[PDB]
C-alpha cells in the first residue's frame, strides 16, 4: 500500500524551495491513479519494503517524495498527470547528474505503473541559483559578435564527412564569406582515419580569419571538441582557445558531467559553447515514456550551454508550434508562466540565469523566412543545409540568398508590415535586387 | 567591398522613409536611440564616436532623422550607424544597430599572418584606410 | 532630496529574495528620520548627484536600495531603526567581501546622518544557499571527537608567549591529560623570534598524542595558522594536516577573503576550523556606530568557520544575557524568529547551513558552572584561563576540577534537578568526591 | 591590581625597537586613569589572573606591555591618553594580522575601562624595515604614467552597476579620452548576475587602449579583482596582467592577509594596486571607540598598497583640515614629526618605505580646485563622480572641464599667484578658453 | 587508567537510580536508546557491538534498565555504554553517550612512534588488551 | 589631435612669459632643468633626445629660455619639452615636465589589434608620422 506509507498526500502544501515534477503516468490495468502516483513518489524517494528501524535515526519524512496531486489527462481516460514534490535538501547543489539520478532513476512500481514520462519540472529559485547558467548567454554573445536584432545564420559543412582539412576549410571560407554568421562541424566529425582533428582546426581558423577580413564581421566556426575522455576534450578545447576561435561545440551524448565541465571551461575562457542534440533521434516521438524535451532545456540552461537545437515548426521537422514555442520560452525567458497548451505545467522563476540561444535546423529554406521569423522570433540561429552548399551558383551565393531573405523579413517585421500574410511578396521584392535570392526562390517552388 | 556589420547591410542602403520606419520600431520598443560614427571599421572597434548623446523617451522620428542628416553632413565619409538600446531587465544592451552612411568606396582589410609555434598563426586584420590618419581616410 | 529620488518607499513589498538590513540611525540634528533613512539607502546603492543619462541604459530601479520602514528607537527620541532592502542581483554569490562592501561601505549621507550602526541582516534563503557554511559543524565535530551531550572544555596556554617548543608542549600535555578536550594557541602566537611555528607544531602533536594515549579520548590543540600571506597560512595549515591535527585556528584579523579560503580548505581537508575574534577589543561597547556582533555571527556562519567566541553572560564579560542568547541562536538554530529583546529584527531561514559552535571565554570559573550551563546550553566550548594552569595542585588538577564540575552539572540538569537554584550544592556534592574540585571551590570563594 | 603587576611603569625608558601605541581611554566611572592605563597594557600582553608558575620558565618581563605615560585629554576631563610600549620580539616580522591581533585584540579590562580608541602607533624602524611597503609607490607610478607635477584625475563609472560590458566600456572610453587619467570600477562591482567580471575586463581594455591612441597618454582603469577566495582574486588579477592593465583595485573588506598577498603580487608583477576604503562607513565619526584612520594609513603603507582614499577637506566630506593633513603626511613623508593638532602623537621614521598616493573623493567639484590644491598638494588622485558623467555636454566634456581647472590651478600655483585667494578668478580666466569649463562653473553656482 | 570516553566518565560509575534518571531524560527528549559494548577501547573505534536494536518510542525506563543488566551479565568484562540518538532534522545523530560498565582493571594504551620525514612522527595508539584475542581480554 | 603628455597640455601653448615663470618655479625648487625633443610621440617613448645637458644650480631663467628658443629654431617640427629633475632623497626623479613646442599638425596614432587566445587582443599604438623616417616627419 503506497497511498498508506505517506507517499500520497492530497493535502501537502508546496514550498518555494521544493523541487516539483510532473509525470504522465499510465497505471497498470486496474490500479488506482492515486496508487500509481504514490508508487512513482514512493520509489524516487526510498527503496524499502519491510520493518526498517534505521529510518527512525533520521528525520524520515523529509526524505519522502510527496505525490500531492493527480489530474486525468485530457483526451486520455487511462493516463494521469501526477505532481510530485521533493525536498530541496535531497539534491546536491549545482549537480545535473544528481538531479536526474534522483528524479528519473528510482521511479519504479512495475506493479501499479505501466508507462511513465516526465513532462516538466519546477526547479525552485534557490536550487537554480546554485547553477552557473549559460557560459556566455544570448546578450553577451551578441555583444561579442556585434550582431543585433536579427536571427543568426549557420549551416553544417557539406558533406559532413570526407573532405581533407584544406577542402573542408574551402567550404567554411566560402560559406562565411557569402553571408553566414557561423559554419559548423557535424556532430559526427570529431577525429577519424579520413581526417584528424588538429588539421581541421588549423585550416578552419585560416578560413574564419579570411572571411572576417573579406566582410568586416566577426565570423565563427563551431569546432567540435567532443571526445571519448575529459582530457581529450580539453586538449581540443584548448587548441580552439589558442587559435582564437569565438565558438566550439559539444555533442549531448558526451553526457551531463562532461557538459557541466565544459560549461565551466567556456565561462572561464570566453568561449561560446554550442550544444548539439539530435532533433530526430530514436528517442523522439514518444507520447508515452522517457522525458519531454522541455525538461532537457531546463537542465541544459542550468548546466550552462549557450545554444541548443530547439526545433523548428515548419519544414521537415513537423512539430506542434505551440509546444515548440514552449521550448523557446524555457530557453529565453526570465520567468515561465504555466500554460497548458505550451506544455508548461509550472510557473518558474529563472533566478537571472542567462539565456540560451535556440537553434532551428531541418529541411528549412529561404522561402519559409516569414514563417520562421513569425514562429521563432529574433533570438534563434537558423541553420540551412543543402540550402546553401547546393545553390546552383556556389556556396557564397547560397549563403547570400539566405542572408538577404533574413534581413528583408526583419526589415518588414520592424515596419509593422503584416509579414506572415505578405511573406512571399516581401521575398519577391527582396529578390528583385538579388539574383542569388531570385535563383533560390525558383529552386524552391517545385516543393510548393 | 561592402562591410556587412549592421542589421540590414545585405539590403541596399536604406532610404529616409525606411530609416523613419526603423525609428518608429525603436520608439514602440521604448529604446534609447543613439547615432555613432567611425572611420576605423574594424569589426572589434566596439566604441564608435558618439554623435551627441542617445535620445531617450522620444515620441516622434523627426528629431532623430534630423540629427542623422546633420551627422551625414558633418561626417559624410564616415560610417554612421543608428543604435537602439534596451533597458529591459536581463537585456540591458543594444538590440538593433544599422548602417545609415557608408563611404563612397571601401578598400577593405589587410590580413597579417605572424607565424607562431608549429603550424599555428596569430592573425590580425587592419583596415586599409587606418594605415592613414583619420582626416585622410575615405 | 533623497525621499524624492525613490530611495524612500513606505509602500515597498519585501520579496523572499531581498537582502534586508536594519540600521540604527542618528539623524544629524534637525533632519527628518525619513530623509535620513533614504540617505543611507540612496548611498549604499548609488553614488550620483546630477543629470546622469547612463542610468537609462540599465533597469535602474533594480539597483536602488529601498528604505522601506522607519521606527523610532524605544527609549531613544533621536535614534531610529531603518530597514533597507537590496535586490539579490546586486551581490556576488558566495562572497562576504562583496556583501560587506555593498552594505556597510557606501552608506554615506554626512549631511542627514550623524551616527549609523548596522544592527541585523535578513539574508535571503537563495543567497545563503550560495555559501558553504561551516566546514565541519557542530554535529560532525562531535561525531569526530565522539563527545556528546555536554559542552566541550578548553583553555589557552599560559603564559601566552615565551615558552620554548618543549615547555609549551609540556603545558598542552598536562592540560589535555588532566581533562580538557582542547588546548589552544593564543591569537598572538603565530611565529616569532622567541619561538617559530614549526617546532611548536611538532612538540604539540607529541603532547596531543601522549594525552590521547593517557586518556583513551580524541584530544586536540588549536594550532594557530594565522600569517601575513595566503601562501604562508597554507604552509602552516598543511603541516597541521600532515601531522594529524584534529583542529586549527585562525584570527579574524586575517580578513574575510582569507577566512573563506581557509573555510574551503578545512572542508576539503577534514579539519575543524576555530575562528578567534577578541571578546573585548577597541571596537566593543558601541551603542552608536559600526556593526552589532550578531551580523558578524551571520557572516562567519556563512563563510564557514566551526567555532567563534560568542560571549559569556557571567564572569568578567558583563553582557545582557538575552542579547547573548541571540548570538547563540544565530550560530546554532536552523531558523531564527524575530525577537526584539534578543536583538533579532528578522525571521531568517538558515537553509540547512551547518551550525557553528559558540565559545565562551572570560573570567569564567568552575564555581559558575550552573550559570554557564543555564545561560549557554550544551553546545558551547567553555574556555578557562588561569582557572586551570594556576590550580595550586598543577595544571592536570585544574583541568580535572573543571571537567568534574561540568559533568556533575549536566548530570543534574539531565535529572531535572533545579540546577540554577541548587547549583552551589550540586558542585559541593561533586567536590566531596574530588579533591581538585574542592580545592578549586575554596580558591574561588574570596571572589564571592 | 594592574598597577601592582608591573604593567604600570612611570619610569620605563622607551627603546628605539619598541612598538608604541597611544590609546584614548575612558575609565569606567570611579577608576583611576593609571589603573585604566595598566589594564589596557596588562591585557594586550597577557591573559592571566592567578598563581601561574609557567611564567617563570620564560623571561616573563619581556612579554609584558608597559603603560608608561598617562596624560589627560585636553577638553575632556574623563578621557585620558595612554602610551603603551611593546617589545619588538612579540611581533611576527612582516605580518599585519599579527600586529593588529596583538594590539587591538586583547586590550580588555571591562572593569576599569568604559571606552577605548587606538589613536596612533610608533612602529619602530627595524619593524617597518621588515615590510615591503608600496608595491609601486608614488615616484615609480608617476614614471610609469609619465605624469609629473600635478594631481591625477579619476572617477568611478556611473551608474556603479547595471551597464553591460559594452556599455560599461563606452563610459570608460569617453571619460579617459576626455581627460581623466583613470577611471575605476566601483567597490561593489566584482562579478554578479547582471555582469560577470571577464567581459568587463575585456571591454575595458579595448576602451583603455582606444583612449591611449586618442590622446597619446598612458591611460588606466582600475579593474576590481576583489573576490571571495584568494584563488579567485588571483585569476582576476592574472587576467588584468595578461591584458596589459596598468592598474587594479581591491576592497579593504577583503582583509589584511589578502591585502599583503595582493601587495606582494603587485610588486612581482608591475601592477599599481589601488586600495578602496569607504570614506564614510558605519565605522566613521567615532570620537570614542575603535581606531583612528591614521593607524590604517600606517598599516596599509606597510602592507604595500599604492593608493588609499584619505579624505578630502571640502565638499560633502566635512573633516578637520589639519587632521586630514596628518593622514597625507603619514602616507607621503619619509619621517613624521609629532604634532598634536594633526593627531600625530609620535615621531616616526618610515625607513625608506615607498609612498602611498592619497585619493580624495566626495562631493568634490571643479569650482573647488583652489581649495583642493591648497589643502591636498600635488600628490593626490582627485576623484569626481556625477561631476564628469553628468556634464550636460557629455562625459568627455565633463572630464575636460575638470582637467583644464586642475591644470590652470597648478599653473597659478607654480606662478606664485595667491591661488587660495584668487581661485575663482583663476578658474574664470581658464574657462574663458574652455566652454566645457564655463559650462561646469555655471552648473555649480547654485550650490554657492 | 580510567578511560574518559562518555558524557559522565569524570564522575564515579553511575548507580542504577542515576542510570534510571538518564533514561528518563532520554525519553523526554524522544531519543532512540541503544546499548553498545566493546573490549577494543580505541577512541577511534566508532562501531561498538550492538546489544540488540535500539529501542524506539519508549515510555518507561524499566525495559531499558533490564537490558542494560542483561548485557552486564553477558559481557561483564566489556565496556558497555548507552547511547541516545536524536532524529530531529539537522541533528540526526547521537546526543548523549555514557558508560554503564567498565572492566575491573584498565591497562591502557601503547604509543607507537614511526619516524618519518625530517622530525615528523606517524603515531598509533594500541590498547594493550587488543594485543590478545577478544575472549582473553580483561 | 592634441597630444596631452605634459603637465599643462590641456592649457593653450605657453607664452614665453609663462614659460619664464615655470623656470622660476623650478629654480625655487632647486631642480636640474633639462630640454628634450622628439618626433616619435609614443606615450611609452621614455627617452626623448636631450638638447644639451640639464642645467644645474641655475639662478636666472634667461639662459634656459635662450636654449629653449635655440632648440625651437633647430627642431621646429619636433615636440620639445622642459623637464625639472629633483635630487631630494626619496624622490630623485622628474617632478614636472611640460611641452614648449608642438608640430604644426598632429595626425595621431594607428591602433593595431592582434587577435590572440579566445577573445583577448594584443594592442599596439603606432604614431603615424613614425611610419616615415625622422627627417620626413611633420
Ligand atoms: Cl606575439
Ligand atoms: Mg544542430
Ligand atoms: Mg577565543
Ligand atoms: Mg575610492
Amino acid at each position: 500500500p503506497y497511498a498508506k506509507m505517506g507517499y500520497w498526500n492530497p493535502d501537502y502544501q508546496v514550498k518555494d524551495t521544493d523541487v516539483l515534477a510532473l509525470f504522465r503516468v499510465t497505471p497498470q490495468p486496474g490500479v488506482d491513479p492515486i496508487e500509481a502516483a504514490a508508487a512513482v513518489a514512493g520509489e524516487s524517494s526510498t527503496a524499502t519494503w519491510t520493518v526498517v528501524w534505521t529510518d527512525l535515526l533520521t528525520a524520515a519524512d523529509l526524505y519522502r517524495a510527496k505525490a500531492y496531486k493527480v489530474d486525468q489527462v485530457p483526451n486520455n481516460p487511462e493516463q494521469y498527470f501526477a505532481y510530485i514534490a521533493y525536498e530541496l535538501d535531497l539534491f546536491e547543489e549545482g549537480s545535473i547528474a544528481n538531479l536526474t539520478a534522483s528524479i528519473i532513476g528510482n521511479v519504479f512500481g512495475f506493479k501499479a505503473v505501466k508507462a511513465l514520462r516526465l513532462e516538466d519540472m519546477r526547479l525552485p529559485f534557490a536550487y537554480i541559483k546554485t547553477f552557473q547558467g549559460p557560459a556566455t548567454g544570448v546578450i553577451l554573445e551578441r555583444e561579442r559578435l556585434d550582431k543585433f536584432g536579427r536571427p543568426l545564420l549557420g549551416c553544417t559543412t557539406k558533406p559532413k564527412l570526407g573532405l581533407s582539412g584544406k577542402n573542408y576549410g574551402r567550404v567554411v571560407y566560402e560559406a562565411l564569406k557569402g553571408g553566414l554568421d557561423f559554419v559548423k562541424d557535424d556532430e559526427n566529425i570529431n577525429s577519424q582515419p579520413f581526417m584528424r582533428w588538429r588539421e581541421r582546426y588549423l585550416f578552419v581558423m585560416e578560413a574564419v580569419n579570411k572571411a572576417a577580413a573579406a566582410t568586416g564581421e566577426v565570423k565563427g566556426h563551431y569546432l567540435n571538441v567532443t571526445a571519448a575522455t575529459m582530457e581529450e576534450m580539453y586538449a581540443r578545447a584548448q587548441l580552439a582557445k589558442e587559435l582564437g576561435s569565438v565558438i566550439i561545440m559539444i555533442d549531448l551524448v558526451i553526457g551531463y558531467t562532461a557538459i557541466q565541465t565544459m560549461a565551466k571551461w567556456a565561462r572561464d575562457n570566453d568561449m561560446i559553447l554550442h550544444l548539439h542534440r539530435a532533433g530526430n533521434s530514436t528517442y523522439s516521438r514518444q507520447k508515452n515514456h522517457g522525458m519531454n524535451f522541455r525538461v532537457i532545456c531546463k537542465w541544459m540552461r542550468m548546466a550552462g550551454v549557450d545554444h541548443i537545437h530547439a526545433g523548428t515548426v515548419v519544414g521537415k521537422l513537423e512539430g506542434d508550434p505551440i509546444i515548440t514555442r514552449g521550448f523557446y520560452k524555457t530557453l529565453l525567458l526570465p520567468k515561465l508562466e504555466r500554460n497548458l497548451q505550451e506544455g508548461l505545467f509550472f510557473d518558474m522563476d529563472w533566478a537571472s540565469l542567462r539565456k540560451v540561444m535556440p537553434v532551428a535546423s531541418g529541411g528549412i529554406h529561404a522561402g519559409q523566412m516569414h514563417q520562421l521569423i513569425h514562429y521563432l522570433g529574433e533570438d534563434v540561429v537558423l541553420q540551412f543545409g543543402g540550402g546553401t552548399i547546393g545553390h546552383p551558383d556556389g556556396i557564397q551565393s547560397g549563403a547570400t540568398a539566405n542572408r538577404v531573405a533574413l534581413e528583408a523579413m526583419i526589415l518588414a517585421r520592424n515596419e509593422n508590415r503584416d509579414f506572415l500574410t505578405e511573406g512571399p511578396e516581401i521575398l519577391r521584392e527582396a529578390a528583385k535586387n538579388c539574383g542569388a535570392l531570385r535563383t533560390a526562390l525558383d529552386l524552391w517552388k517545385d516543393i510548393t | 567591398m561592402r562591410i556587412t556589420q549592421g542589421t540590414f547591410s545585405f539590403l541596399p542602403d536604406l532610404t529616409d522613409e525606411q530609416i523613419k520606419k526603423q525609428i518608429d520600431y525603436m520608439i514602440s520598443k521604448k529604446l534609447a536611440i543613439g547615432i555613432e560614427y567611425t572611420n576605423d571599421i574594424h569589426p572589434r572597434n566596439s566604441f564608435w564616436e558618439m554623435w551627441g548623446l542617445p535620445l531617450f523617451e522620444v515620441t516622434d522620428p523627426a528629431p532623430v532623422l534630423f540629427e542623422i542628416n546633420a551627422c551625414r553632413k558633418a561626417k559624410s565619409n564616415f560610417y554612421i550607424k543608428v543604435v537602439g538600446f534596451s533597458s529591459e531587465r536581463g537585456i540591458e544592451s543594444t538590440i538593433i544597430s544599422f548602417i545609415v552612411n557608408r563611404p563612397k568606396h571601401e578598400p577593405g582589410f589587410n590580413l597579417i599572418r605572424q607565424e607562431d609555434k608549429s603550424r599555428s598563426i596569430k592573425y590580425s586584420i587592419q583596415a586599409y584606410e587606418t594605415y592613414k590618419p583619420e582626416d585622410q581616410r575615405y
